[PDB]
């Protein structure tokens, strides 16, 4: 299970009813717990876990950058409408960062840009280099790869600062973040003239990771199902759909089996 | 150029429905750029009360996630369906609700 | 905690 800290940045040119100017927003393993908006211009809590082991000053620190933050992209904006021909368009920006702590201790960080849904920069796994994608964004790189400090500083703050602050919300979220919560699951399935389509719906398990398949006789049937992807609930918790095909009068020999951590051992279940 | 995409969507109840036992219907639009969108949930094709609207996120790809629900209590008859508009999208496409009683 | 951004694009 990779433990992960992330920041997920959005700055539009022009904003649209759900989409104001700016948006960050703080994931811990997956999971929202922060949210700032140009709207609000407020770092805002998103999980109980962390409001209740921070003070007024955390909250305000946080605002503070993300207010910087959020100036700073406006400039950004501007600074791309000058690196191409694009006239008066929706422009989209991007940014994600943070780390993950892996299984055996080992660590990763990350900080890429998108520019019009695509690639524009992205740290390296050295994190001393840049890639860019273009030429509109190697202007940013050689600007960038030049200061030895701020190249130390991100290093730093992705290795160091992000990693020990993850572990950190880790504690804080623990009884959250570890909960387990169970699936529970229906198969339902409509006979058609020749052809008997299954369906196992899980509804409402924590954590995320989950195994869905279907069973001949105990035997998988990987290349016959079709999954719909992990979606969530409004509650923290998920959803997952497999169907099958099957011929109707062999109904009886078909089962979906759910893995997951909430469950003792793999779940099977049947129409 | 400009990387559009066109929405994901995947209509669902928070529980296995029962005729008139409330629950949570629950509409999943993924995987679109730009960010602009129009998300709706229809009974009988007419909006929901109490509709509510997680917050957009965006994953690897760069696209677009939203979660939107609301409460309802399926029946028999009760057609709703989630109505999202994009302009990767044609035109506003429609994703009904499958009962699964 | 959110990085202080010491450098635009």
């Amino acid at each position: 299970e990779p433990h992960s800290l992330r920041y997920f940045y959005t700055a539009v040119s022009d904003p649209s009813p759900g989409v104001p100017q700016f948006v960050g927003v703080g994931y811990v393993d997956g999971e929202v717990f922060v949210r700032y908006d140009s709207e609000t211009q407020r770092m805002k809590s998103r999980a109980d876990w962390i409001a209740a082991n921070t003070d007024q000053q955390y909250w305000d620190t946080e605002t503070e950058t993300l207010q910087s933050s959020e100036q700073i992209y406006r400039l950004n904006l501007e600074t791309l409408w000058g690196r191409y021909n694009q006239s008066k368009g929706s422009h989209t920006l991007q940014l994600m960062y943070g780390c993950d702590l892996l299984e055996d201790g080992s660590t990763r960080g990350f900080h890429q840009h998108g520019y019009e849904g695509r690639d524009f920069i992205a740290l390296d796994k050295d994190m001393l280099t840049y890639t860019a994608a273009d030429a509109a964004a190697q202007i940013t790189k050689r600007k960038w790869e030049k200061d030895e400090t701020f190249l130390e500083g991100r290093k730093f703050y992705l290795e160091n600062t992000c990693i020990e602050w993850l572990r950190k919300y880790m504690s804080y979220g623990k009884d959250v973040l570890e909960r387990r919560e169970r699936p529970k699951v229906r198969v339902s399935g409509m006979e058609a003239n020749k052809i008997l389509t299954l369906s196992c719906r899980a509804h409402g398990f924590y954590p995320r990771p989950i195994s869905i398949s279907w069973l001949k006789d105990g035997v998988v049937q990987e290349q016959e199902t079709q999954r719909g992807s992990t979606v969530p609930n409004s509650d923290g918790t998920y959803h997952i759909w497999a169907t099958i095909d099957v011929l109707p009068g062999d109904r009886d020999k078909y089962q979906c089996r759910v893995e997951h951590a909430s469950l003792p051992q793999p779940g099977l279940f049947s129409w | 150029g400009q990387a559009k995409a066109a929405p994901k969507v995947q209509v669902y109840s928070r529980h296995p429905a029962t005729a008139g036992t409330e629950n949570i219907l629950n509409c999943y639009v993924e995987g679109f750029h730009p960010p602009k969108i129009d998300i709706a949930l229809l009974k009988n094709g007419e909006p929901m009360k109490d509709v509510k609207y997680n917050d957009m996120s965006f994953g690897d790809d760069w696209t677009f996630q939203r979660l939107v629900y609301a409460p309802f209590t399926p029946t028999k008859s009760d057609v709703y369906t989630c109505r999202v508009d994009h302009e990767a999208f044609t035109e506003p496409q429609s994703f009904r609700w499958e009962p699964d009683f | 905690c959110a990085a202080m951004d010491d450098f635009q694009l």
